[PDB]
């Protein structure tokens, strides 16, 4: 890393000079908590059929989404202290932080 | 193709379809989904981690790049300006937009196929996924070359790369000012603002600044605050005729709606004088992200809630009960307790119903269900998530706007003065923008000032 520098590099990396990835772009995610996966190291939550988690079944996302989520859109509450520039900021700021990316179709 | 089937095998683990379903009546069908790319492919040693393909610092990534390949080919290498590339087909008004991007598979070209426009081309690749964040994405733009062209004036012997490098910088400061200084203390509340974000003192080398795997899912908790319309706005901030609300699921990817339905400005005096949706426990997301996700460049609407409890669980993350023992809140085990925490026990019955234990809750579906701290729009798991994050980000980034030898004092103090208004009154058309706060400000005109009362970003202290 180069001992005087005014400016970022665009990967991020030497931000930090003792370990100079952290914080730089396509390096894996930090863990606040181990992961839980249905077979401990891979498989997903939901994949196998009948595959329990912590002694219960594993809810669809989708059952999740219909008997929680689901309202009827004409009771929608606008929220009279926040602008939609206050959701428009949050995807912004979110587009600097983080992108998980998937392969191709 | 995870798009195009509903088949179980790598990458693909799509989203199963529960009977009597109010939308997908084949149970056979499913909501596409694609695994997250593993770190480490095809291991037999490693515990599955996903991949941050951006830079986690606040460092306005999203318009420069996270890669030097994309940095470069977002510049204007034509001339020594320190320019970024603007679109050589279009212009809004006079003003630049977003270059296009070149993909094999454009979804925006699906959007309005004889419209024949194109995704465009940004620091991030979601650039063009809504209207209302493309319109953020060319203000940034804007400003960068504005800034380039006032640091020209000021210092000519300035090469492109020293302009470039310098706009740059201030262009991350205005997004850290704006996102720590208005953004922030909105979303956790003076309580968790003081405790998750207390006075910054200096930078921390041992503070990791990297994205927690949580984070990516927790922060996901502003899909609540999601209107069902894009509104757009005249110079009179009246409804722009004869299309004024346009349905969320027409608006995906159709970067044709920036060209040719207005620009910017309509986009951004919505954005300002509507109001955002309000978190409730009864009214967590609308039909528009839950039912017609991307409807117009999918086979299927998706269902963005459910995506994200699905996410969670591509990514092994642990249950609601496992973040809310980390951030040292108490952790329910009855319905009675869930009722308590969430102050509202019709909903801690629908959950536990779903999920038969709190521990099993997915980290979206319990951070969104808390109810909201008071002048904050997230409850106590997710600010203990969101502070704790963006403390991390803040004292561990070596870049920090305040931390000693980044600005000088006088830069420090120039740069106190920005605000997004400002930013809008120096880029566009609109000369009547929202008081500060503009994130709480959104009733016109009673929250509204003329341009030419707000204090400009004085450069003077710039001059080398
Ligand atoms: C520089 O920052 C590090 C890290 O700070 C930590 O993360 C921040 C984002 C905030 O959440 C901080 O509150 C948090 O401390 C500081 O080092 C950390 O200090 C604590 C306290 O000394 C360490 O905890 C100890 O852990 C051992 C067990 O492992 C116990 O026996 C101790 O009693 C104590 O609890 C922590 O491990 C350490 N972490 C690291 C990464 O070093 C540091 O103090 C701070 N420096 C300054 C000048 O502010
Ligand atoms: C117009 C507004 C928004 C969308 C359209 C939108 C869509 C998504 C989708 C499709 C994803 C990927 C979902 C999946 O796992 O399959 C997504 C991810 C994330 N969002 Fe979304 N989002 C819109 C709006 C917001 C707002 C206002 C957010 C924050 C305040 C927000 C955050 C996020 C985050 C952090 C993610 C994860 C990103 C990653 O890839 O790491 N979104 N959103
Ligand atoms: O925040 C994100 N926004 C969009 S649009 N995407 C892409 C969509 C296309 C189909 C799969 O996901 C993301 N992939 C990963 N993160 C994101
Ligand atoms: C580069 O800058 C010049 C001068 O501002 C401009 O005319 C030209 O269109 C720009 N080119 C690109 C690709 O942005
Ligand atoms: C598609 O684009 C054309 C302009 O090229 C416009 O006239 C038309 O109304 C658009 N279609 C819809 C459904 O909005
Ligand atoms: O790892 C995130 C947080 O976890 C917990 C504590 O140890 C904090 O000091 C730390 O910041
Ligand atoms: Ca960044
Ligand atoms: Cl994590
Ligand atoms: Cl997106
Ligand atoms: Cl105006």
């Amino acid at each position: 890393c180069p001992e005087q520098d005014k400016y970022r590099t665009i990967t991020g990396m030497c931000n930090n000079r003792r370990s100079p990835t952290l914080g730089a772009s396509n390096r894996a995610f930090v863990r606040w908590l181990p992961a839980e996966y249905e077979d401990g190291f891979s498989l997903p939550y939901g994949w196998t059929p009948g595959v329990k988690r912590n002694g219960f079944p594993v809810a669809l996302a989708r059952a999740v989404s219909n008997e929680i989520v689901r309202f009827p859109t004409d009771q929608l509450t606008p929220d009279q202290e926040r602008s939609l520039m206050f959701m428009q900021w949050g995807q912004l700021l979110d587009h600097d932080l983080d992108f998980t990316p998937e392969p191709a179709a | 193709n995870c798009e195009t089937s509903c088949v179980q095998q790598p990458p693909c683990f799509p989203l199963k379809i529960p009977p009597n379903d109010p939308r997908i009546k084949n149970q056979a069908d499913c909501i596409p989904f694609f695994r997250s790319c593993p770190a480490c492919p095809g291991s037999n040693i490693t515990i599955r981690n996903q991949i941050n393909a951006l830079t986690s610092f606040v460092d306005a990534s999203m318009v420069y790049g996270s890669e030097e390949p994309l940095a470069r080919n977002l510049r204007n290498m034509s001339n020594q300006l320190g320019l970024l590339a603007v679109n050589q087909r279009f212009q809004d008004n006079g003003r630049a937009l977003l270059p296009f991007d070149n993909l094999h598979d454009d979804p925006c070209l699906l959007t309005n196929r004889s419209a024949r426009i194109p995704c465009f081309l940004a620091g991030d690749t979601r650039s063009s996924e809504m209207p209302e964040l493309t319109s953020m994405h060319t203000l940034l733009l804007r400003e960068h070359n504005r800034l380039a062209t006032e640091l020209k004036s000021l210092n000519p012997r300035w090469d492109g790369e020293r302009l470039y490098q310098e706009a740059r910088k201030i262009v991350g400061a205005m997004v850290q000012i704006i996102t720590y200084r208005d953004y922030l203390p909105l979303v956790l509340g003076p309580t968790a603002m003081r405790k998750y974000l207390p006075t910054y003192r200096s930078y921390n080398d041992s503070v990791d600044p990297r994205i927690a795997n949580v984070f990516t899912n927790a922060f996901r908790y502003g899909h609540t605050l999601i209107q069902p319309f894009m509104f757009r706005l005249d110079n009179r901030y009246q409804p722009m005729e004869p299309n004024p609300r346009v349905p969320l699921s027409r608006v995906f990817f159709a970067s044709w709606r920036v060209v040719l339905e207005g620009g910017i400005d309509p986009i951004l005096r919505g954005l300002m004088a509507t109001p955002a949706k309000l978190n409730r426990q009864n009214q967590i997301a609308v039909d528009e992200i839950r039912e017609r996700l991307f409807e117009q460049v999918m086979r299927i609407g998706l269902d963005l809630p459910a995506l994200n409890m699905q996410r969670s669980r591509d990514h092994g993350l642990p249950g609601y009960n496992a973040w809310r023992r980390f951030c040292g809140l108490p952790q329910p085990e009855t319905v009675g307790q869930l009722g308590t925490v969430l102050r509202n026990l019709k909903l801690a019955r629908k959950l536990m119903e779903q999920y038969g234990t709190p521990n099993n809750i997915d980290i979206w579906m319990g951070g969104v269900s808390e109810p909201l701290k008071r002048k904050g729009r997230v409850g106590p798991l997710l600010a203990c998530i969101i502070g704790t994050q963006f403390r991390k980000l803040r004292d561990g980034d070596r870049f920090w706007w305040e931390n000693e030898g980044v600005f000088s004092m006088q830069q420090r103090q120039a740069l106190a003065q920005i605000s997004l208004p400002r930013i809008i009154c120096d880029n566009t058309g609109i000369t009547t923008v929202s008081k500060n706060n503009i994130f709480m400000s959104n009733s016109y005109p009673r929250d509204f000032v003329n341009c030419s009362t707000l204090p400009a970003l004085n450069l003077a202290s710039w001059r080398e």
